[PDB]
């Protein structure tokens, strides 16, 4: 796990993931999917405790699904964030709480705007423009106060992703194994092959 | 580091118009154990000063032998040692102040805490604090442990700002001492009866006062209280 | 704090913000975290407050005794390992130093040497130090080439600063600039953070995250 | 186990004028809920036109102080009876405070006076020696509670010129003494009624070339 | 581990000549990260303003959950609900937690429509009724804060002079306070009219 | 506390101190540590000034119940209520307990409870933090068959050398007196008691 | 806090001081610590606020309950097992230090009750933090055949002893008086012995002070 | 530990019992606790046997070595020695003694010296785990100017109730004579003493 | 720090060192030489506490350096590692003990053969054909075990080490930015360049 960053563009939202799954003084894997399609234009990032992490994006995905064949209708990325942040808020205070950070990324087709939501496992939710889970936000975000404009494009916005993960290899302690991208649009969720 | 075992509960002082007052009662307590009920915890430096301790005994006893030890040392080539070259009470004072810090900064206290009353040549009433850690202060009224609790509230209400000093007479004052005991004897669990009180003014001198006893007890009202609560037999 | 310093084309770029903290409660917003050790050598100050400020003032009085003594201003190597030395002798006492020992000499050129109170001291080209370090070195990585121009580097050292006063709850205050060369050091000026946001914002167009 | 810090309460003020520099000290000595003394002076003349003042736990604050009086007595038998300046002081104190790093001096030290240009200066410590000068510094128990009054009230921080769109700051400018002794007494009258343990007198040390004065207010007693 | 002290935050209410002035800073961190500028910690139920600091997800919970009451309050009496009856709302439902409870500083703050008095109200995270005249303040810069209104606070003051008043104490403590600040709204609230501004401050 | 329960020839006395302590500041000097729980069943109580107090309530319900349905109980009876209360909850209880009352057929029993939960009936018995300095004294000056006139001297005596060395104990001896004739209150204060 | 009780002739008097604390600071300046059970029923609280507020509410509902459930004014007593039981129940995790005090049919009555749920009688009583101050002046003034004007001296010298000598209370002295056959009379801020001082200067802004980003009208209305 | 000493007319006793604890086994059941510092001053130990012991051994020295030089020492000067060991090693030592001594001048005294350091000179001392048992038995019977027959009985009849009481007191009890005739060692047998 | 390999071959010694210093969640350095010549035909790699292992370092080679021009004699590797080892086993039971494992190779002239000595901070002195400190072994000494041979050239000694450090990049966590690699033979100590 680690790190998961998410850049809101001008008409899409760019989640970023890391590849690696460790435990102990072995790298298990080098190309982990840290990420699950909640809805065909809603996709969220996980990152945390060991099982729970995967167990949570599952259980919460179920329930998405669930809705959305009842209603025959797909919840806006807001209702789906807040449905989030409440299962989080329960968990937090349960005899065992789930031990994940995520972020949602999703587009609104009713508003056709993109959104993405930073959501802490004590169930703290903000919508942002960009975000971070974990030690990635102490480098990225200032990075990203610098160089990111509100009108970019999705391909201005890889550019600027591709200077976070740059500066995160270079500075981070920890061999992440570089990241998966996905971007979340008009047209649905697409992942990008090369990286 | 040390824990106190044989101890001395409050000490309690005040000024007025020509002198200062001290009390302290005579028990050594060995934690609940009343244990010792001869222990007289004012000891006089000279007829112009008393030193009053509460705190650890052990260590109360060493600090007798260093005042007692201070006389003679001022006395050495001193032809003015029972004259102008006398030992004062803001000596006195600051030596033990001096010896206090010390400890505590060696991380080794003498476990006490001090009040040192006396006159000093000029007139002037002498009243000042000091304790195991060397934190020292001055005030109309002074009192140690449960004492500054419930003694200064008492003490205060006769004497509450300097300019009431002058006003206050020594028959107002030691009034105010003697009920204080009192209090101190409804309601510290490690206090005696018996208690010693000395009077140092600036024209009568040292009057130390052994062997003296809380009087005039309220305790009638008891036979009226039954239970804790519903109880009527 | 947060503080920087790095090698370039036209010299040494050093740059510190100003906030002193007692925990959560802000100490002080006008605080000096760069020593001038002589016209050649500066010192830069992260950690515990008076650690760095009593070492390093102790440590100008070490590199003046050396020009005394040998005729010679000390070189930026050996004015550093006066310091990492000094440091070691007290490792396990609970000292707290992220220093940089920045200068010019002759023989070495313009240097920077990292100085920790763990006993650590290297050699580099850029470094920062302290709690918002990151923030720091996100902006910097991100916008440093070797060939920038004074003028391009002062700004990127500056905006470094600004970026990590902040995000990083402690660091603020204000930029306190210098440049070294081979002439000695130069003081660029102090840019108080609560003026200087709002002009980077304007004319940057950057800092899109607050409401402007 | 034995501790050998206490907190004895009690909170401190420095403000530099032009020509002036003032002191200030509640005058309350404190040991958790009790009053051991309503009038114990915290903020003493030192000698060469130099106010000082160490709260915190009065023992360290005590001990502090009189080594630092016996410092300037020194500096005048070694050095030609020459006067201590302000600089000279507050760096001789950093030594005397980081002298006992490990074991520290628990006092928020603040000193007043004339700098050597004959302008009001305020230098201020933390309990192991680092030190600044500045225009403003309060210190000890409701340090908290005056200080952004301060910012706020003598160098005007968050005060903008009216009509100017917040595009100009309000300027900068000295205090008079009258002026600062009315922001001294609002701050420990404020501080009083919100903090419990400062309370029962103010004492102000006012320094200008022609020597220190002295200035006490009464403050409420609960 | 200290939960009112993770995310930072403050809120100050005052009183002022039949009005009342509610504010709170933008900042949400994470520790020392500063991690949103745009989070606002003051919510209004009709007519009743209601400040939270503390646990943002505990203060985004309370809000989330006095809407809930209120709502259902409205639909049963067929009226707002007043200031002094929130006020007790928030203490019951507070305490309804007396061993698991909510990490928040609340302070009511409104009008009531019927007598026209300004009204002013804090709370512990327990649920102690805190009532004052002239202000409540809440938060990790509550010394500062403190210190602040009580030097620069008076009674009787109108909209425009109070907003003045208001604004310079949530600044000028902010700035003393490293979990605070990143910006500033201020409500100033009339009996039908409330005006709301967003502060210019200094952002580190 | 210093507390004692001594029968006699014509039943049985009950005595107690009036010191309530919280660490060492005196919170009540003139408490009644002689309770109630019948007519002519009474207890006196050491520990836990809450523990023992809703314990006493709880077996004043019992006995009453008792009494509706079955007359009145026997000491021992009441006794065993005590210890099934502070037997069940020993780890929640910091109770020591003394029990004493008057049948006419069995006359004054005396019954200690002490921390455990054990029973352990006595011809007296002695209790609390003072009892401690006492147990020399009352064993060699303890009779059975004694004068009520001996038996209040006894106790007084007893409880004016534990209230003279114990700091938790202090202000008037109480004493209750249990016997065919009803129930007699007594009292002594210090300056009787202090010079014996 | 300090709180105090004090039984006369004909009834029975409670007195509390008015400070609210949060650690040093002074969070309220008047608040009333005196509540009412009922009518003829009264409570002074101390240890954490909100229990004695809630544990006083929770039993006044319950004795208000149970009064009408039996057509009977409440007893001093019913309030005192019900309080006493359910503090016991929760093993001192509620910090409520009463002392209870009140007029039924029975008499007039006088009680304390501790946090983990044991309880006192007395003619004389006296809790909190400045307990101790209080007492002092209780155990030197209190006589048998105290007169409604003389305990009411006594309750309130009881108090100013706390407020004055104790930093854990301070401000204004509440007061009930519960007699036999009359009403209680509640005298909220009996005596205001801490007015703060005019302040020396007023801090009202020249208006355009503060720098504004933004505007808006919000909206209350439907 | 039960140890005591006692002044009377003629001169003074010092009492003791004769049990050593390490936990509930009794390493010595006859164990002689009243030593010898010098001719006519001797001393009652409790708490660590191996600080006691070597402080005895030190004090024995120092008296030898004073006596050398400037004859008889006084008894206060003794205590005076054993107060300096106790109270500058305070934080090493468990030791609690007692020290009793007949000089011609001043007859019996009796000085004590419990854990702190700190020296109380008195009529009669008591002192170990079992006197706890034993203080209101001894206030109420000691009486100034005994004789020796009675002061042996006050002795007696107070160790005896001490180890009836205390699990770390028993055996048999020993007691000294200190007087102008000379030194007395006396012995008491359980049998006898046990149905005093 | 973390990282030190060695490999002795038929006529060379090979020592490879990690470039990375970290503190914290930032690398601070990626081009560290974790080394010290100790004389023209020894060097000794170093691993540890912080500021521990170059002060250890620099003291052993001014020992070494001071031993050389009184004797006007090269110390044989086997006497540099005893003296070495001794000064850690008396730190080991001093006030505060350096902190630092290392790795000596050395060719002895008198011999003509190369050495490689394994030393722990507690003063264990171990000559192998293969050695390392650290995590590393877990992966390198059974990968050795398998691929290496006692007459291997030095070019063959590369192609093993870069074996070596592939999987090490492959699998350990954190990112220790390759190494720099020394060769120690009879005509002296040369470093390798591009690696
Ligand atoms: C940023 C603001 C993070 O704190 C910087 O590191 C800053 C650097 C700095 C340099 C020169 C002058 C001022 C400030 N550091 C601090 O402001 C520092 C933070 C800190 C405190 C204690 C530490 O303990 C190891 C480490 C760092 N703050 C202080 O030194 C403050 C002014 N003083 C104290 O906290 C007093 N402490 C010091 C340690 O001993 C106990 C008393
Ligand atoms: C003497 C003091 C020693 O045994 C008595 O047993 C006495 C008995 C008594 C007192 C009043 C009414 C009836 C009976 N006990 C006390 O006065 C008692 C001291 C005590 C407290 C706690 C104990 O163990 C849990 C044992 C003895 N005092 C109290 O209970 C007072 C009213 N409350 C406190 O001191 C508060 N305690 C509550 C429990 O936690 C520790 C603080
Ligand atoms: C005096 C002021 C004590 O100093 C009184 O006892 C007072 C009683 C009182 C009663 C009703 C209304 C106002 C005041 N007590 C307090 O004001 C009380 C002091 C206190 C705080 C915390 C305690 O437990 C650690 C014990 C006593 N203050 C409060 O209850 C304040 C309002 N609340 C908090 O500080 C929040 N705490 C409550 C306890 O749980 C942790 C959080
Ligand atoms: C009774 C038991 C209680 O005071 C006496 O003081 C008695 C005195 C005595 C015994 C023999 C010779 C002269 C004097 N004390 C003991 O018998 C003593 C019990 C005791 C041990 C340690 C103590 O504190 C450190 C206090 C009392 N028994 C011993 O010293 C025996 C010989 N040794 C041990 O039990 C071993 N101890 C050594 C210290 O660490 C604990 C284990
Ligand atoms: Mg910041
Ligand atoms: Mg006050
Ligand atoms: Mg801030
Ligand atoms: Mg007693």
């Amino acid at each position: 796990m680690d790190i998961i960053l998410g850049i809101r563009v001008q008409d899409s939202v760019i989640l970023a993931s890391s590849k690696a799954v460790t435990r102990g003084i072995s790298v298990l894997k080098d190309s982990d999917d840290k990420t699950r399609q909640l809805s065909p234009h809603t996709l969220m990032s996980f990152a945390g405790e060991a099982g729970d992490t995967v167990q949570f994006a599952e259980y919460i995905q179920a329930n998405i699904q669930l809705y959305s064949i009842r209603e025959d209708y797909e919840l806006s990325p807001q209702a789906v964030s807040s449905f989030v942040r409440q299962e989080l808020a329960k968990s937090i205070r349960s005899r065992r709480p789930y031990q994940v950070n995520v972020l949602i990324g999703g587009y609104d087709k009713k508003k056709n705007k993109p959104e993405l939501y930073q959501i802490d496992y004590l169930g703290t939710k903000v919508e942002l423009p960009y975000g971070a889970h974990g030690y990635s936000g102490f480098y990225t975000f200032s990075l990203l106060d610098h160089h990111y404009r509100p009108d970019m494009t999705t391909e201005e916005g890889l550019d600027l992703l591709k200077l976070c993960v740059q500066e995160l290899e270079k500075r981070m302690p920890m061999d992440f194994k570089g990241v998966i991208v996905k971007i979340v649009d008009k047209d649905g969720i697409r992942q990008v092959d090369d990286f | 580091t040390q824990q106190p075992i044989v101890t001395g509960t409050s000490v309690i002082s005040m000024k007025y118009d020509n002198g200062v007052i001290i009390a302290a009662d005579n028990l050594g307590s060995y934690g609940s154990l009343l244990r010792f009920n001869g222990v007289e915890r004012l000891i006089p430096v000279g007829d112009n000063t008393v030193v009053g301790i509460s705190g650890d005994i052990s260590d109360m006893q060493h600090i007798e032998r260093l005042l007692k030890d201070l006389v003679t040392e001022n006395a050495y080539d001193n032809p003015l040692a029972d004259a102008e070259e006398a030992l004062e009470p803001s000596y006195i004072f600051e030596y033990l102040a001096t010896v206090m810090y010390q400890r505590r900064s060696k991380m080794n206290p003498l476990w006490n805490a001090i009040i040192v009353a006396g006159v000093q040549s000029n007139g002037d009433q002498f009243l000042r604090y000091v304790n195991l850690l060397g934190v020292t202060y001055s005030s109309p009224t002074l009192a140690t442990g449960f004492g500054a609790h419930m003694a200064n509230p008492l003490l205060r209400k006769v004497v509450d700002r300097e300019s009431d000093i002058p006003k206050t007479t020594v028959q107002v004052a030691e009034e105010a001492i003697v009920n204080a005991m009192r209090v101190l004897y409804y309601r510290d669990a490690r206090s005696s009866r018996n208690f010693s009180l000395a009077i140092i003014d600036k024209n009568t001198g040292l009057t130390f006062k052994k062997n003296l006893q809380v009087e005039n007890m309220k305790w009638d009202f008891a036979k009226d209280i039954k239970g804790y609560g519903t109880q009527k037999i | 704090t947060t503080t920087l310093a790095f090698r370039f084309q036209g010299g040494i770029i050093v740059a510190v913000d100003s906030r002193a903290t007692a925990g959560n409660w802000v100490a002080s917003q006008t605080v000096k975290k760069v020593i001038e050790i002589n016209p050649f050598l500066l010192g830069t100050m992260a950690g515990g407050a008076v650690d760095c400020q009593f070492w390093e003032t102790w440590l100008g009085s070490q590199c003046r005794l050396h020009e005394l003594r040998e005729k010679e201003r000390i070189s930026v190597a050996a004015a550093s390992k006066i310091l990492s030395n000094l440091v070691y002798q007290y490792k396990g006492a609970g000292l707290s130093m992220g220093t940089m020992i920045c200068g010019y000499t002759r023989k070495e050129g313009p240097t920077i040497y990292y100085v920790d109170s763990d006993g650590t001291r290297l050699k580099g080209d850029i470094f920062c130090v302290g709690s918002g370090q990151t923030f720091a070195y996100g902006v910097l990585d991100s916008n440093y080439k070797w060939d920038l121009s004074v003028e391009d580097a002062l700004y990127l050292g500056k905006r470094s600063i600004l970026a990590a006063a902040h995000r990083d709850a402690y660091s603020g205050g204000s930029v306190n600039l210098y440049h070294v060369t081979e002439d000695g050091w130069i003081y660029h000026g102090n840019h108080d953070v609560g003026e200087l946001f709002w002009k980077v914002k304007e004319e940057e167009g950057s800092f899109n995250n607050v409401i402007g | 186990q034995f501790n050998p810090y206490g907190d004895n309460g009690g909170t401190i003020l420095g403000i530099a004028g032009e020509d002036f520099a003032v002191l200030a000290g509640d005058t309350r000595n404190i040991t958790d809920y009790s009053i051991n003394s309503r009038y114990e002076p915290k903020v003493f003349d030192c000698g060469d036109n130099i106010v000082m003042s160490a709260n915190g736990f009065a023992a360290d604050g005590d001990a502090l102080v009189k080594r630092f009086k016996n410092s300037v007595k020194w500096y005048h038998f070694d050095h030609n009876d020459k006067k201590l300046s302000i600089n000279s002081a507050a760096r001789n104190i950093q030594h005397l405070l980081y002298g006992k790093r490990f074991f520290p001096y628990y006092v928020h030290t603040i000193i007043a006076g004339l700098d050597e240009d004959g302008k009001g200066a305020v230098y201020s410590f933390d309990p192991v020696g680092s030190y600044e000068r500045e225009q403003c510094r309060a210190g000890g128990a409701a340090a908290s509670l005056i200080m952004p009054f301060l910012d706020n009230q003598v160098n005007f921080k968050n005060q903008y010129e009216p009509g100017t769109n917040g595009k100009v700051k309000k300027p900068l400018k000295y205090l008079s003494v009258e002026e600062v002794i009315k922001l001294v007494r609002d701050s420990f009258t404020s501080a009083t009624e919100r903090h419990i343990q400062v309370g029962d007198g103010l004492e102000i040390l006012i320094v200008t070339k022609d020597g220190v004065r002295k200035e006490f207010y009464e403050l409420k007693r609960d | 581990s200290d939960p009112s002290s993770i995310n930072g935050g403050i809120v100050v209410a005052m009183t002022g000549k039949d009005c009342v002035a509610i504010a709170c800073d933008l900042r949400l961190g994470s520790q020392s990260l500063g991690v949103s500028n745009k989070f606002e910690k003051i919510f209004h139920y009709g007519h009743v303003f209601l400040g939270i600091t503390g646990l943002a997800t505990d203060v985004t919970t309370l809000n989330e959950m006095f809407r809930y009451k209120t709502n259902l309050y409205k639909l049963k009496e067929e009226r707002a609900i007043e200031p002094e009856t929130f006020t007790q709302l928030v203490s019951s439902s507070l305490y309804e937690r007396r061993f698991g409870p909510y990490f928040v500083g609340p302070v009511v703050a409104g009008i009531n429509s019927k007598s026209g008095k300004p009204f002013i109200a804090g709370f512990d995270l327990i649920g102690c009724i805190d009532e004052a005249k002239d202000f409540i303040v809440s938060g990790t810069a509550s010394d500062q804060l403190f210190g602040m209104c009580e030097s620069l606070y008076e009674p009787n003051l109108e909209p425009e002079d109070l907003f003045e008043t208001i604004s310079q104490a949530l600044l000028n403590a902010a700035d003393r306070d490293a979990l605070s600040g990143w910006g500033a709204v201020v409500y100033i609230i009339k009996k039908d009219e409330v005006v709301k501004r967003y502060l210019k401050m200094r952002q580190d | 506390t210093s507390i004692m329960a001594v029968t006699f020839k014509d039943g049985v006395i009950l005595g107690a101190d009036s010191r309530t302590t919280t660490g060492a500041y005196i919170a009540n000097r003139v408490t009644d540590k002689l309770t109630r729980v019948h007519d002519k069943i009474w207890c006196c109580r050491s520990g836990s000034a809450a523990d023992t107090q809703a314990i006493a309530d709880i077996v004043q319900y019992h006995l009453e119940l008792y009494t509706s349905q079955y007359g009145t109980p026997s000491t021992e009876t009441a006794a065993s209520v005590f210890k099934e209360l502070c037997y069940e909850n020993k780890d929640n209880l910091t109770a020591g307990i003394i029990v004493a009352g008057y049948d006419d057929k069995n006359k004054g029993e005396v019954y200690t409870i002490p921390l455990g939960g054990s029973v352990h009936k006595l011809p007296y018995a002695i209790a609390g933090s003072g009892s401690t300095f006492i147990y020399g004294y009352c064993d060699k000056n303890f009779r059975e068959n004694m004068s009520k006139e001996e038996t209040v001297d006894f106790i007084k005596h007893s409880l004016s050398q534990a209230i003279k060395w114990d700091g938790s104990s202090g202000g008037v001896i109480r004493m209750v007196v249990l016997t065919a004739a009803g129930v007699e209150r007594l009292i002594f204060y210090p300056d009787e008691y202090e010079q014996l | 806090t300090t709180i105090v009780g004090v039984k006369f002739n004909n009834g029975v008097v409670i007195a509390a001081d008015t400070r609210s604390t949060q650690g040093p600071i002074v969070a309220d300046k008047n608040c009333a610590k005196l509540h009412r059970i009922s009518p003829k029923i009264w409570c002074a609280g101390a240890g954490t606020a909100a229990d004695t507020e809630a544990v006083t509410q929770l039993i006044g509902s319950n004795i208000e309950l149970h009064s009408l459930y039996t057509s009977r004014e409440p007893r001093v007593v019913s309030a005192l097992q019900m309080l006493k039981q359910h503090l016991f129940k929760y093993q001192g995790h509620i910090g409520a230090y009463l002392i209870v005090a009140g007029v039924d049919p029975t008499g007039s009555h006088l009680f304390s009750i501790h946090a983990h749920g044991s309880t006192d009688v007395g003619y004389y009583l006296s809790l909190g933090s400045g307990s101790l101050a209080a007492m002092a002046v209780l155990e030197s003034h209190w006589k048998q055949d105290l007169t409604k004007e003389e305990a009411i001296k006594l309750a309130s010298d009881a108090i100013q002893a706390g407020i004055w000598n104790d930093l854990g209370s301070g401000s204004n002295v509440d007061v009930c008086v519960m007699e036999i056959g009359k009403d209680a009379e509640y005298l909220r801020n009996y005596l205001t012995p801490n007015v703060r001082e005019e302040k020396q200067k007023s801090y009202k802004f020249p208006r355009g002070t503060t720098a504004v980003l933004k505007e808006s009208i919000v909206n209350i209305c439907d």
